[PDB]
């Protein structure tokens, strides 16, 4: 038994754009009303061009992550690069059968190069659902509406990254148990670039 | 599968001879030069770190380990039956006496588990003993400063000053003498460096020896460079530097 | 009797215990089957023997499938071929339902690869003595390989095996060659077919029925299938009318 | 002058494009022996010596065929002589077909050697 | 001397059967390795043995990518090479998994060296003839090559050779190294040293190798990748147009 749990910033996307998915994300852990950490890395590597927004509780997710970590090391070497559907399987496994203990809100957003950038979302109690973009955490229904209607299959990157930074920092907003820093990945065949916008700067872009 | 080789493979004879055990002694003698001294002010250990290819480099290769912070091996025989032998060593000094007991092992009482490994490894079918013999140096303030061989055999016993490996007799004799009860470190370096010249030549330089120390230590590495609980572990080995200095005033 | 012949517990002077160099050499005094790559599929095909008339046409199959888009035929010692198979299907269930997709074939590979490799390295478990011709195809193409007694294999691009070995790699290189790597799935059936016609002239004291198979990524819609019917037909067609016919 | 300096080049380049360290045509060792000719008129003595020394550790058309280029070259300096005799020195120590075994039938080594023995003792 | 194949017994010898002809047979696939550190890059180039054309000429590997920044090149049959590389990526992953931190060479070196020791040891287990080379450019140890041979021995190397012609690729690594005095090339980019690494060879091996009678893997600071064949051509190229 856990005493005391710990909450993120549940207010997480990942979003299909011209050359792949660019994956966004507001990060914070609060242990009650403590505010256990300002700035987090909860843009996690599953592999080199997977990555995930993790969201639910921060030792859970942390827990959960490292398993699915060390799985898609050794499915890397022995039986080839992964895919999206891959790593989100991993996940849900983990998130099934230990549902007596877990809570974990993922999106997996990975590119690769014949499926262009996907994006698979697996909720609380687990069950792999394939999407062409997602929001997620609790946050996400008040932005339903946006999300849907700006939605837009190969979007320049420059319009892509104003679409992102602003689609967080309404949210994060409007909800309170959202705050932090914005952090965004962008992932293209290229590699994997790293944006970190700090409070004062994302409000007021 | 396991469940084919369950007699032992050592057995007797009239003559009581364990078959294994004798051949693995020869592979002792068939090491290289490793000795210890205890000058009763210190203990002192060197050994022959040697190439075996010329792009092999001597930086990466070291038959001195560490055991626990202030207990000290070497060793002469088989390479690897040393590295797998030494993480068991390993394995019971820092679980069994630092964890239940609070503090590092005594070594006498470390030299009755790693015998006890060794001769378990024979009594056991299926399964040889390890090929090389180890002296396991240590200090504590209880037992003053130590040094003990353990044998292929699984048996052990203290020596005052002892050496393995090729030119062993020689190497002991020369010792014996130049071995006095009260003896100083610096001197006591120099005679190991001395004996080390006398089975190797064109080839000896210092910066292929490798020589470690129990007494002199640094408390700038153990993290008192700030204000001290205590002094601390008295094992320190010296980088090449130090031995090669050393031996241009031999 | 040197205990490089009765045991695994050691390694040899020559590198390999006398029994799986045994192995291999009983592959070769038995039956013929082949593999074919394509640019879009694989197409398998293997000689069932004919000894009597008591035996019924086409209700022993030689060919079994592993999933339902990977096929897998094997020449070699049958009870040995039994087991290779239930491992490979277990393996191939297991990566299913874990990671929610069919398997690929250098991923098969190396999971019934590090079986064989495991048999091969104790003192009293029996070596494999088969060697498999497998593939199938799957999200970044089509695949052949081959698996032997010794735990090797590599990736093929035409493959023969049996007593017919030698002048069905003769046909079946020639082909190849000419071909951009096998043209059509569909011309590779006929062809395949000749391999095996022309193999069977290599023991004419017994007959054969030829049993061909496919797995085609456009021409089968990524699923292996038995070839029966009009294809089988249109084979046989093809094969007694260069041989002669 | 300007007719040796084209026909130079051109038969050169082409020469080392096709022959290689490994063959797409080749060029024959009537190509090379023309090519030899047209830069010893050319061009000076020192010159000729350098750029004969640098094809040759290529691999040449065969070591043989690099002796006997060698073999002409030398008459052409002792004709003639003066200053053009110090540079036969030059060829012998740079070019190791000639100083060195590069092959077994060597019989012009020896032969370009007392060439320039003979002078020496002059 | 004793009589190590009927028994896990000792020789009088100190060097048993399995571990005598584990030292012999570890080339029969007629093949030879090198590997050379740059200052700040690693290459090991090796020969590939494509002896058909019943296989695709890609499909032959020798080279195994076992992390994302380590490489392992085994010399040895192809089960035992495998067997090798299965264990070995395990370790890699769990090692990762643990400790939270990638595997370097010396660990995996290690790990390995005692599994070797250990079925010597056993009398219900083969030990395997392989010579692993695992080659980097690790993060705290620089550029890095540790090699491992059978016996359970290892020792960390300047630059390496494998294969009957070890000798021959000794020497002209040797006369460089002396020449430069220093025991890295001067060189920093990795395309100049795949480049004197092939010159080096051909001088050694004496035959002038194709692309696909070269196989080609590259080890830079926080990542490893494999040269494909464009990739060794263009190195080829210049070797062939150079005297």
């Amino acid at each position: 038994l856990k005493k005391g749990e710990v909450s993120l910033g549940t207010s997480i996307m990942a979003v299909t754009f011209k050359d792949g998915v660019i994956l966004g994300a507001d990060s914070r852990t609060t242990t009650g009303a403590y505010i256990a950490n300002r700035v987090t890395d909860k843009l996690t590597r599953v592999h080199d061009k997977i990555w995930c927004c993790r969201s639910g509780s921060a030792a859970d997710t942390q827990a959960i992550a490292d398993i699915v970590q060390y799985h898609l090391e050794l499915y890397t070497s022995q039986y080839g690069t992964p895919s999206t559907e891959t790593a989100a399987s991993v996940f849900k496994e983990l998130c099934y059968e230990n549902k007596d203990n877990l809570t974990a809100g993922i999106i997996v957003a990975g590119y690769d190069d014949k499926n262009k950038g996907e994006v698979y979302t697996i909720p609380l109690g687990g069950s792999v659902h394939k999407l062409p973009y997602a929001i997620a955490g609790s946050g996400s229904t008040f932005i339903y509406g946006y999300c849907d209607k700006n939605f837009r299959e190969n979007m320049s990157k420059e319009e892509t990254v104003d679409f992102i930074k602003h689609s967080l920092s309404q949210a994060i907003k409007w909800d309170g148990s959202s705050g932090g820093v914005i952090r965004m990945v962008v992932l293209t065949a290229a590699g994997v670039e790293r944006l970190i916008f700090y409070p004062d700067e994302y409000e007021q872009l | 599968m396991t469940d084919r080789y369950s007699f032992s493979l050592t057995t007797f004879s009239p003559s009581g001879k364990l078959g294994q055990i004798d051949y693995a002694l020869t592979a002792v003698k068939q090491g290289v030069t490793s000795l210890g001294i205890k000058a009763t002010n210190g203990v002192v250990i060197a050994t022959e770190k040697k190439s075996s290819s010329p792009l092999a480099m001597s930086e990466t290769l070291s038959k001195v380990s560490l055991l626990t912070p202030d207990i000290g091996a070497v060793y002469s025989g088989m390479g690897p039956d040393y590295r797998v032998l030494v993480d068991k060593s390993r394995k019971v000094a820092h679980t069994s006496y630092k964890r239940i007991y609070g503090e590092y092992p005594p070594t006498k009482l470390l030299v009755s588990e790693v015998a006890k490994i060794m001769q378990e490894a024979t009594q056991s079918g299926g399964v040889r003993p390890f090929g090389v013999s180890l002296l396991i140096a240590g200090h504590d303030e209880f037992n003053g400063f130590s040094l003990y061989q353990v044998d292929p055999s699984g048996s052990y016993f203290p020596w005052k000053a002892t050496a393995i490996g090729k030119g062993s007799v020689a190497a002991k004799t020369f010792l014996e003498k130049r071995w006095n009860d009260e003896l100083e470190l610096e001197d006591a370096i120099h005679i190991a460096l001395l004996t080390l010249k006398e089975s190797v030549e064109g080839e000896f330089n210092g910066d292929t020896i490798e020589l470690a120390i129990i007494g002199d230590e640094n408390p700038d590495l153990l993290g008192y460079t700030g204000i001290p609980t205590d002094k601390g572990p008295r094992f320190r080995k010296l980088t090449s530097q130090e031995i090669n200095d050393r031996l241009e005033a031999l | 009797g040197t205990g490089y012949d009765l045991s695994n517990s050691v390694f040899s002077p020559d590198g390999r215990n006398f029994q799986v160099e045994y192995a291999v050499k009983a592959v070769e005094n038995g039956t013929t089957s082949i593999g074919i790559k394509c640019n879009d599929g694989v197409v398998f095909a293997v000689e069932k023997l004919i000894t009597s008339k008591l035996l019924v046409p086409q209700k022993n199959v030689k060919i079994q499938v592993v999933d339902r888009h990977i096929g897998c035929v094997y020449s070699g010692l049958i009870p040995d071929g039994r087991h290779l198979v239930n491992r490979g299907r277990e393996e191939a269930a297991s990566f299913k339902k874990l990671y929610k997709t069919p398997i690929p074939i250098p991923a098969f590979a190396d999971r019934l690869g590090q079986y064989v490799q495991a048999h091969t390295l104790y003192n009293s478990v029996r070596p494999f003595g088969v060697s498999t011709i497998f593939g199938g195809v799957d999200k970044n193409g089509a695949h052949l390989y081959m698996l032997e007694p010794s735990g090797s294999y590599w990736g093929y691009k035409g493959a023969a095996t049996g007593k017919g070995r030698q002048s069905a790699k003769a046909e079946l290189e020639k082909l190849v060659d000419h071909h951009p790597e096998g043209l059509s799935a569909r011309e590779a059936v006929k062809q395949a077919a000749k391999i095996i016609y022309l193999a069977h002239e290599d023991n004419k004291e017994k007959d054969f029925e030829l049993e061909i198979s496919w797995c085609s990524l456009s021409e089968t819609n990524g699923l292996h299938k038995f070839v029966k019917g009009d294809l089988l037909q249109e084979a046989i067609d093809f094969a007694q009318k260069e041989i002669n016919g | 002058a300007q007719n040796d300096c084209n026909s130079a080049l051109d038969q050169l380049l082409v020469l080392e494009k096709k022959t290689r360290q490994a063959s797409d045509l080749a060029s024959s060792k009537e190509v090379l022996a023309k090519i030899v000719d047209l830069l010893a008129s050319r061009n000076k003595w020192d010159d000729l010596n350098e750029q004969l020394t640098l094809l040759s550790k290529k691999h040449g058309q065969l070591k043989l065929s690099i002796q006997y280029m060698i073999q002409k070259v030398m008459e052409y300096l002792k004709s003639s002589k003066s200053l053009d005799l110090n540079t036969r020195i030059s060829v012998i120590e740079t070019i190791r077909v000639v100083t060195e075994n590069k092959i077994f039938v060597e019989v012009e080594r020896a032969r370009v050697t007392k060439d320039l023995v003979e002078i020496k003792k002059e | 001397a004793g009589y190590d194949r009927h028994i896990t017994i000792f020789s009088p010898e100190g060097r048993l059967y399995q571990v005598e002809y584990a030292f012999k047979a570890t080339n029969q696939t007629n093949i030879n390795s090198l590997a050379v550190r740059g200052k700040d890059c690693t290459v090991v180039i090796s020969q590939k043995k494509v002896p058909d054309k019943l296989l695709d000429p890609t499909t032959v590997s020798y080279i195994f990518c076992i992390s994302r920044t380590i490489g392992m090149v085994v010399n040895g049959p192809i089960p035992d090479a495998r067997n090798a590389a299965l264990r070995a990526k395990a370790e890699a992953a769990e090692f990762r998994y643990k400790y939270g931190y990638d595997m370097p060479c010396d660990v995996l070196a290690k790990r390995m060296a005692n599994l070797s020791q250990i079925y010597t040891q056993r009398a219900y287990m083969r030990p395997l003839g392989v010579i692993l080379t695992f080659v980097s450019v690790d993060e705290e140890l620089g550029p890095s090559i540790y090699k491992t041979d059978p016996a359970g021995y290892y020792v960390g190397y300047k630059a390496t050779a494998t294969g009957p012609k070890q000798q021959e690729i000794t020497t002209n690594l040797e006369n460089h190294f002396k020449k430069s005095k220093i025991d890295h090339i001067n060189e920093e980019s990795w395309e100049k040293v795949v480049e004197f690494a092939i010159t080096h060879m051909i001088d050694a091996l004496g035959t002038e190798f194709s692309k696909n009678d070269l196989e080609v893997g590259v080890a830079t600071k926080d990542k490893f990748f494999t040269l494909s064949a464009e990739n060794i051509e263009e190195r080829l190229v210049a070797i062939a147009e150079q005297d």
